[PDB]
């Protein structure tokens, strides 16, 4: 449920990461890799 | 706080003050003929005596610098497009008038800078503008073409001191820009302080002023200007030798002198004025006492001492630190002028006089 | 800092004779330049036996 | 009595005040020295994070209030400003420093002789390391630059992959350099531009022989590739003609309206004809190209950069033997465009690095330039990698500059304590005793060395000390003054012969950085506090 | 962390652990000691503590300041600890406890920030706590000869030196006599409340006087006390424990009658039962009564007819005080009267003291009791008085169990810090630096005292461990001549057990202190 | 009662200190009552018309791109509110958000912020609750959703009932488009997306120079 | 100095104190209120005083006796 009011359906790891807000910088971290992920290559968001 | 580094700045305040003063024939000194520059880093070891002038202003020619047998030239005016006073328009009513205009401001730039090329001029300060470009782009251009170093932003405050040292005459309008009013130097640099910032040093300068410059470097900024006030107390020392020439010793030895011999005048008084005058004599008293504390010493034991050897005739004995006693002090070294003492007392006198004479204190 | 003109008047005193001698070690400051602890101390000497 | 609006705090209180604020400093990155040193994570509270070694970006970021605190902050700074390395080290050594000192004066000795005393340490342990304790670098060779690099990035995030990265370093450093006026080659350092990406693994940086621009074409019409360039570059928009302030068009008759609008455009067409009729391949300008400028660049099939960073552009210039124009005007009044203003280059691309592009001018003529473009995981991870790469490249520089190191792992404290120790002996009474507690405070650095790698501190300085007295009382042992610290095994080893080295104008200007500010806290016995 | 949404301990709960909780732990006990820092020695300075009630509690006593200090650090309540051992074991010493403990901390604060494991500094205490107390009991001086004389001069010399330190160190000897005095007239168990303290107000400290008997305070006369003659010169005193005056027979008991006669008869009874209860007391010879329970008005007045004295509701203490000081016996019955159970002193007298007035038990030669009246100008000061006193008295009775003292002024911890450096430098050494750290450590007193008395205590110290490392056991610091002397034959003595007995406590704190590695505050429950 | 004139001589002259102890509190106290003054109760008192590019807008609106998407700040002390609109550069604006959890019209309305950060770096949006400032009942009751904006330390931003010209379904385009109406928002900028970054620090700059 | 004016403060919260000045100043008007209050009700021609009780009973009463004017009067 995107704040702005919109509904993302998707088993792609890299939107689920993106969607979730967290306070723990590790957190953060970890949804840098995964965006990093997807932007290099495009694939394995979830496996990394 | 330099008690350590006095071994460098008191031989530079000395040579500071006897730099911008004539040894005979002197009154008085003005402190503002020495400028203080203060820069962060480095430590104090690195202080300098710098005799031509600083500057903090970068330089606007970036790629040109260390010109040697430079002819500065400061210059009031400004290297932009024309501006007259009063207001004014051009107006275009034709594309040949556009390409007119810009090339007729190109060519009045050029002319401008080519006349100040022309005197032989290589370094050109410019006194800062609000209302009027200082220094348009294509000027500076134009000067970076014909080799010269363009310094732009001087405060118009700087202007006395930067005349006086370099021995530059200002220029305020192009038609008066003649050889005869510029400054010859041996050397104009820009030095990096090793990654703390830029100075600009111009050192060695045909028929020098009567200014010199210090530079005070230090690791953080409170020692900076804990330094720049220790350095204003040692030139305010030497001035106060210069007027009223007359020397102390010091180490509490004229307090006690002052305490001693005011006794002696307060029992030859009579009356209420005889206890006034012991009274006197007692505060006088204190500046042995607060001396010999803060070192460790006894300050009854140690002021006893100073009564009873000034008594004796020891006129010069003061309270010694290093030797944690009492000893002559004129062979320690510990000397004042007189119109120190003379001042503070004659001033404290007239405060207390002064706040004696209030009975009532009214709100407003 | 050390000097005595300084610490007077980097602090705000409030009372009208503590003020009477921050200009005092500003005078002095005028004057002579150094000695502003000095010329303090004793006006404040001068004036404890005053008291008495 | 002094009815001061504010608070006042004498004698041992305040003094007691300055040290523990100073020691909460220490101990804030005391955790963060040596290669059993571990990293910091700070959050910005605003949701921002910086994971970081370096001691002076840890103190920059924090918010200090205690004035003492500042001092040692600003003392971080200026140690990282002047030199670029061991600001932790200078930190917790201004600390320790301050905490014997208040030591001493509580055991009733005056102040102004615990300064004198760490004045004339201070000036002994740097004559004594210039003395004793130098190596010059002359017999050394490649060797004495890849290991001073190494032991730099080591307690780094690239502490294990120092074989490449010390490598990369060096080369970039000997690509920049220049010999000035009197001969005395300078390396400019901070002319290698770091250009962060997150992506491939860290293995994956290059060291680009050449510039990199974080910057693209302006038009997609344009060539992303020019084999044999001619750069030129500018310093001035390339966009319609405006006239100034003090022009103002008013027209009378109608038919010059068309004539006035349509020069109003071919000034910059005719500019743009004069650029180009000079062979020019690649035009970067500081300022901005509209389009019609970018379709008159597009027909001639060249590069245009818009928006260039000065001192990139800069850069390129000097490396390219370019020459930058602020306008087209010769000393004639005219309006033109030599063909000798023009840098070449050997290959000007436009590659894609992680979904993005950026503009690398390969081999440039006329002058040598290096770039690294770093690779890692995310955003943080780069940022801790252009830190560390940073303070590898100003140790770099500041070994082939000065030709003198020293051996690291805390041989050089150990060896200046045992000396100072032994030296104390001969000047004054109290000062004595400022020179002792002096010689006390440096071994502070081997202690943190050992505390941090889990190991037994007290016995690996105990042999540490015991080998460098034996080197400073047998003539004939004087190799031992390399012993140093080996955090792996938790054992005293050579660090000469290991490859642990450091510029000795850190050492010195560590020293007398931090007897400066021990000193001017020193001072105070007494603080005022006024109400806002 | 994370939010763990069942958290596994109470929200709010603090916890600490690891090497800075332990440096914190040190600068709390640093913080508690500098409290009482100036408090030692002859020229201590006295503290006055203001509870939240407004009253003022100046004292010299570093466990009364402790005590009044409300501290609430785990690890620095053990510093108060331990002051309230040493005045409850000794009585003197209590300052001396919390800077040993405070010094001991401090000096291994430094191989505590280095990672050293705290065992081993324990171990390092224990050994030189042990060696230190077998170096005291080994060097204390002890007279094996049990002349009464010599008895005398050395438990006033004791008492001296515990006395100067206190503001009634003016008059030292004058109170050291009287101490001494007052101990010995005590029988054999010394008990503390066999002596009396008295607080009159006014009047100057040479004023206060030690009564070889016993003295109270006039307690609520009745009408026609001063009918009473108040001087008696061989009278017998009959203490007794009963309510002489006009009252019911019983709580329970109630008087049915039905006939006027009756009521006569009962009414006659009851004043019979009190005159017998009279009679009964005269008879027996006794003229001064003394009564634990109130004398009536009606009893008042018919000792006053017989020329008698009375007091009722006396203090218990102070009944038994005199109960020991004549030789008496307290009597909750009248019916038996005899010689046996009636108390002997030789004057009896009541004097005004201050705007109060005193009964006087004097010439008792007998007595195994004291009482004393200490005069001064403020409560504080006769509070301060009678502290001191108490410290003097506790130093005189442990040196009545054993006559074992040393030299004070620092000598003995001079003396005890050389021979424990000197056995450190031959061990293997991590050992080596704790105990020569103790021994640095047991350097504190002296340079305290130097401290407080406004000397340079470096040089002190550096002549004072020249002058034991060269030869010479009991040199201190002598405060009058601004250097060093021989404090045994400048007769500052100080009784073994006391420094025995901080060593001891002081070590033991520390060792504590040192051991804990994590400190657990569980959140305050009804704050309210 | 008599000798009115009394012409007190010393008493405020020695009770200065603790005069100035809590006049300086007040001073405090009553700079943020009267930034908030400013604010409450004076207000508080009482097919191209179609928008064609407004769904194109909403789509290429959802451009975060970059790393997450942050957040709106969140002021939890109004002396942070008072001291962060003092303090920072007066070039750019600030936009403030008054809410109460729980309320209708504020969830749409942060959505709407958050959106627009994105769009306009420059701008500062904030959201802080009524109940922190010290905002009036009736303001608290009835007027919490609004939109305070400031620019040069001064107000710039009038509005409050924001849902009234708003309602409770408005997006980021209708919030921006009612900015822009009135001429408040920044004006937009070209913007690319860097690789991450460049830059590092500012300072001396020591580039390459030839020399002989 | 003075108990009052000094830079310690050495009383309770509500205690005060005035020196010769304001001592005798208080005294003085408050002895001469009294008296010219009383009078104006001496001699044959003198009158009388309305005394309005403050409290709930609101007692009145008018008198030309000075005793009971003074009585029945809330004096500070
Ligand atoms: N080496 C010294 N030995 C003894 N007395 C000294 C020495 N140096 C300075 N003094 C004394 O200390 C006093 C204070 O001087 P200083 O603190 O420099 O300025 P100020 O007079 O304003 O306090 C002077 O009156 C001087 O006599
Ligand atoms: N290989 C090594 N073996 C032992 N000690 C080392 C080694 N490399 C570095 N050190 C030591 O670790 C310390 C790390 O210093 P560092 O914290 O990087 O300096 P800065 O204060 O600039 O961050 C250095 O003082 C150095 O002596
Ligand atoms: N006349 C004296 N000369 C030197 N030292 C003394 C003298 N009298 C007492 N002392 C020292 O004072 C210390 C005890 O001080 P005091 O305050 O009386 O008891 P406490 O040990 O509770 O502080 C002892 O260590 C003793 O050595
Ligand atoms: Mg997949
Ligand atoms: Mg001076
Ligand atoms: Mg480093
Ligand atoms: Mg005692």
């Amino acid at each position: 449920l995107d704040p702005m009011g919109g509904i993302v359906m998707t088993n792609d790891g890299n939107a689920i990461l993106r969607e979730i807000q967290v306070q723990h910088p590790a957190a953060k971290s970890m949804i840098e890799i995964s965006r990093t992920q997807d932007e290099e290559v495009g694939d394995g968001t979830t496996s990394v | 706080v330099v008690s350590q580094y006095s071994s460098l700045l008191s031989p530079m305040s000395v040579n500071a003050v006897m730099k911008v003063i004539d040894p005979a024939t002197a009154t008085s000194v003005d402190l503002r003929d020495i400028k203080i520059v203060k820069k962060l880093g480095g430590t104090i070891d690195d202080c300098e005596l710098v005799e031509g002038l600083v500057l903090t202003q970068k330089v606007s020619n970036s790629g040109i610098t260390r010109v040697e047998k430079a002819k500065i030239g400061l210059i009031q005016f400004c290297l932009s497009a024309p501006k007259t006073d009063m207001d004014n328009q051009i107006v275009v009513s034709d594309y040949a008038q556009m390409d007119r205009v810009l090339r007729e401001e190109r060519a009045y730039i050029l002319n401008l800078v080519k006349q100040i090329k022309k005197t032989g001029c290589n370094v050109l300060l410019i006194q800062k503008s609000i209302l009027r470009d200082a220094l348009s782009d294509l000027a500076l251009h134009f000067l970076n073409k014909m080799k010269i170093m363009v310094i732009k932003d001087i405060e118009r405050e700087d202007i006395e001191f930067i005349c006086k040292t370099i021995g530059t005459k200002p220029v305020a309008h192009i038609d008066q820009f003649t050889a005869d009013m510029l400054g010859s130097a041996e050397l104009a640099e820009e030095v990096n302080l090793n990654g703390s910032g830029k100075l600009l040093k111009i050192t060695g300068c045909a028929s020098p002023g009567k200014t010199v410059t210090i530079v005070v470097r230090g690791s953080n900024k409170l020692v900076i200007e804990e330094a720049e006030r220790s350095i204003h107390d040692a030139l305010c020392v030497i001035r106060c030798l210069v007027k009223k020439r007359a020397l102390i010793a010091g180490g509490g030895a004229p307090e006690i002198e002052l305490a001693l011999r005011l006794t002696e005048y307060s029992r030859t008084l009579s009356g209420m004025e005889s206890y006034c005058v012991r009274a006197f004599a007692d505060a006088m008293e204190v500046i042995p006492s607060t001396l010999a504390e803060n070192a460790g010493l006894n300050p009854i034991s140690t002021v006893t001492e100073l009564r009873n050897r000034h008594a004796q005739g020891e006129k010069t004995a003061g309270i010694n630190v290093r030797k944690g006693g009492i000893s002559n002090i004129l062979e320690e070294l510990v000397v004042q002028p007189l119109l120190v003492s003379v001042s503070a007392l004659t001033l404290a006198t007239e405060t207390v006089r002064s706040i004696l004479k209030i009975d009532d204190v009214v709100n407003t | 800092t050390n000097d005595g003109a300084t610490i007077l008047k980097q602090m705000q005193v409030l009372h009208p004779a503590a003020r009477m001698l921050v200009e005092l070690s500003k005078a002095q400051d005028i004057e002579a330049g150094d000695g502003t602890t000095s010329v303090v101390i004793i006006a404040g000497s001068l004036l404890d036996s005053c008291t008495k | 009595p002094l009815s001061v609006f504010g608070d006042r705090s004498t004698g041992e209180t305040i003094r007691s005040q300055n040290v523990m604020a100073a020691a909460s400093i220490a101990n804030i990155v005391k955790s963060s020295l040596g290669p059993v040193g571990l990293d910091k994570m700070l959050v910005d509270d605003i949701g921002d994070v910086t994971i970081t070694n370096d001691g002076a970006t840890i103190l920059k970021l924090l918010e200090v209030e205690h004035p003492a605190a500042k001092v040692l902050c600003e003392l971080a700074d200026l140690q990282d400003k002047e030199v670029g390395d061991g600001t932790t080290s200078v930190v917790i050594i201004a600390a320790e420093l301050l905490k014997n000192a208040d030591e001493l004066v509580k055991q009733k000795i005056h102040p102004t002789s615990v300064i004198s005393g760490y004045r004339l340490a201070c000036k002994e342990a740097v004559r004594y390391i210039n003395e004793n304790l130098i190596v010059n670098t002359d017999e050394l060779g490649r060797d004495c630059l890849i290991n001073a690099a190494k032991t730099s990035m080591s307690s780094k995030i690239i502490g294990i992959n120092g074989d490449f990265f010390a490598n990369m370093v060096v080369d970039a450093v000997l690509a920049i350099k220049y010999t000035d006026i009197r001969g005395q080659p300078r390396y400019p350092v901070n002319s290698v531009n770091i250009l962060k990406a997150h992506g491939r693994s860290q293995m994956e940086s290059m060291l680009i022989s050449g510039y990199a621009l974080n910057c693209v074409v302006g038009s997609q019409g344009m060539p992303k590739r020019i084999v044999n360039a001619k750069i030129a570059c500018l310093d001035f928009s390339l966009q319609k003609t405006k006239m100034k302030l003090g022009v103002q068009v008013v027209i009378t008759d109608p038919e010059k309206l068309d004539q006035i609008r349509q020069r109003e455009s071919d000034i910059t067409k005719e500019r743009i004809q004069k650029i180009l009729a000079t062979g020019a391949n690649v035009i970067l300008t500081t300022g901005g190209i509209d389009d019609m400028c970018l379709k008159y660049f597009v027909e001639a099939g060249a590069m245009a950069v818009r928006r260039v960073l000065k001192r990139d552009l800069k850069r390129i210039a000097k490396a390219s033997g370019a020459t930058i124009l602020s306008t087209l005007a010769n000393l004639e009044g005219e309006e033109t465009f030599e063909a000798a203003m023009l840098g070449q280059a050997e290959e000007v691309v436009q590659e894609r690095i992680c979904d993005d592009e950026l503009i690398l001018i390969k081999n440039t003529k006329a002058r040598t330039s290096a770039s690294i473009i770093l690779r890692g995981a995310n955003d943080f991870m780069c940022d801790e990698m252009e830190r560390s790469l940073h303070d590898a490249l100003c140790v770099v520089k500041r070994v082939l500059e000065s030709k003198s190191v020293v051996p690291g792992g805390g041989a050089v404290e150990a060896a200046l304590s045992i000396y100072l120790e032994n030296y104390a002996t001969s000047m004054g009474s109290r000062e004595q005793l400022a020179i002792a507690e002096f010689a006390r405070s440096l071994l502070v650095i081997p202690n943190t060395l050992a505390v941090n790698a889990a190991q037994d501190s007290t016995d690996l300085v105990a042999k540490l000390r015991a080998f460098h007295n034996e080197a400073q009382v047998n003539p004939e042992r004087k190799n031992l003054k390399w012993i140093g610290l080996d955090l792996s095994n938790g054992k005293p080893r050579d660090n000469k012969q290991a490859g642990v080295f450091e510029p000795t104008i850190v050492k010195v200007k560590s020293l007398k950085f931090a007897t400066e500010a021990a000193i001017t806290i020193l001072r105070i016995d007494d603080l005022i506090k006024l109400h806002p | 962390m994370m939010p763990t949404p069942v958290i596994l301990l109470k929200e709010g709960t603090d916890s600490s652990q690891g090497i800075p909780q332990l440096v914190s732990n040190i600068s709390a006990c640093q913080v508690i000691a500098e409290a009482v820092r100036t408090t030692l020695g002859p020229r201590g300075m006295d503290k006055l503590i203001v509870d939240g009630r407004g009253k003022a509690t100046i004292s010299n006593d570093g466990a009364t300041i402790l005590k009044l200090l409300d501290v609430v650090h785990p690890a620095a309540k053990t510093l108060v600890d331990i002051a309230k051992s040493q005045d409850a074991e000794v009585g003197d010493g209590t300052t001396s406890v919390t800077l040993l403990a405070a010094e001991f901390l401090k000096q291994v604060k430094p191989y505590v920030e280095e990672g050293l494991h705290p065992q081993i500094i324990i171990r390092a205490f224990r050994t030189a706590t042990q060696l230190a107390v077998n170096k005291i009991k080994e060097i204390a001086v002890t007279v094996k000869k049990a002349d009464k004389v010599e008895q005398r001069k050395l438990l006033e010399k004791c008492a001296m030196t515990a006395l100067s330190s206190k503001l009634i160190s003016q008059q030292k000897a004058f109170f050291a006599k009287m101490v001494v005095d007052a101990v010995m007239m005590l029988d054999d168990l010394l008990q503390l409340k066999m002596i009396g303290i008295k607080k009159v107000q006014g009047g100057a400290l040479e004023d206060s006087q030690l009564v070889a008997g016993v003295a109270f305070k006039k307690t609520f006369s009745y009408a026609g006390f001063e009918m009473q003659p108040k001087k008696y010169h061989n009278p017998k005193i009959a203490l007794l424990n009963v309510e002489l005056e006009l009252k019911a027979e019983k709580d329970n008991a109630e008087i049915r009658v039905h006939t006027v006669e009756d009521y006569q008869a009962i009414v006659d009874a009851e004043w019979n039962i009190l005159y017998d209860k009279l009679e009964k007391i005269h008879h027996s010879g006794a003229k001064v009564v003394l009564s634990k329970l109130p004398i009536g008005d009606v009893a008042t007045q018919y000792f006053a007819d017989r020329d008698m004295f009375c007091a009722g509701r006396v203090p218990e203490e102070d009944l038994k005080r005199t109960m020991m000081a004549c030789g008496g016996s307290i009597q909750t019955s009248v019916n038996a009267l005899s010689a046996d159970v009636l108390g002997r002193c030789q004057v009896f007298e009541e004097t005004q003291i201050g705007g109060e007035r005193y009964n006087f038990f004097t010439g008792c030669p007998k007595a195994k009791t004291c009482t004393f009246i200490l005069r001064g100008g403020a409560e504080q000061f006769m509070e301060e008085t009678e502290r001191s006193l108490h410290d003097a008295i506790m130093i005189v009775r442990r040196a009545i169990k054993n006559d074992s003292v040393v030299a004070g002024g620092g000598a003995i911890e001079m003396e005890l810090s050389k021979y424990l450096r000197d056995y450190s430098r031959t061990i293997p050494g991590k050992q080596q630096l704790l105990i020569g750290a103790y021994a640095k450590a047991l350097e504190i007193i002296p340079r305290q005292l130097c401290d407080n008395a406004g000397f340079d205590a470096t040089n002190i110290l550096n002549k004072l461990r020249a002058r034991h490392a060269q030869g010479g056991t009991w040199y201190g610091v002598d405060i009058n001549n601004e250097d060093i002397a021989d404090n045994f034959e400048a007769f500052v003595w100080e009784p073994a057990m006391v420094r025995i007995n901080a060593l001891t406590a002081a070590s033991e704190a520390a060792c504590l202190i040192v051991s804990v590695d994590e400190t657990i505050k569980n959140p305050r429950s009804t704050v309210d | 009662l008599a000798g009115e004139g009394i012409s007190v001589n010393t008493g405020p002259k020695g009770v200065i200190n603790d005069w100035r102890r809590f006049k300086q509190l007040e001073t405090e106290q009553r700079e943020e009552q009267c930034r908030e003054m400013e604010r409450l109760i004076k207000k508080l008192s009482m097919f191209l018309q179609q928008y064609r590019k407004q769904r194109m807008e909403e789509m290429r609106q959802q451009l975060h791109k970059g790393p997450q998407f942050k957040q709106v700040f969140e002021i939890s002390s109004g002396e942070g509110f008072l001291d962060m609109i003092d303090k920072e550069q007066k070039s750019i604006v600030i936009m403030v958000h008054i809410y109460e959890d729980g309320i209708p019209g504020t969830e749409a309305m942060n959505g709407c912020m958050i959106c627009l950060a994105a769009e306009y770096p420059a701008v500062k949006f904030c959201k802080v609750k009524s109940s922190v400032i010290g905002a009036s009942s009736q303001f608290t009751r009835n007027a919490l959703p609004a939109l305070l904006i400031y620019k040069g330390g001064e107000l710039i931003g009038n509005f409050v009932r924001v849902t009234d010209q708003l309602g409770d379904d408005f997006f980021a385009v209708d919030l921006e488009a009612f900015l822009q109406e009135f001429g408040l928002l920044p004006e937009k900028e070209v913007l690319v997306l860097t690789s991450v970054r460049n830059s590092a620090t500012c300072h001396s700059e020591d580039s390459d120079l030839e020399i002989d | 100095a003075s108990l009052s004016l000094a830079p310690v403060n050495i009383f309770k919260a509500g205690a005060d104190e005035e020196r010769a000045e304001t001592a005798r100043l208080t005294s003085f008007i408050g002895a001469i209120a009294i008296g010219d209050l009383v009078k104006s009700t001496l001699g044959p021609k003198g009158m009388d005083k309305i005394l309005l009780s403050s409290g709930r009973d609101a007692s009145l009463m008018v008198t030309n006796d000075g005793a009971t004017i003074l009585k029945n009067i809330g004096v500070d």
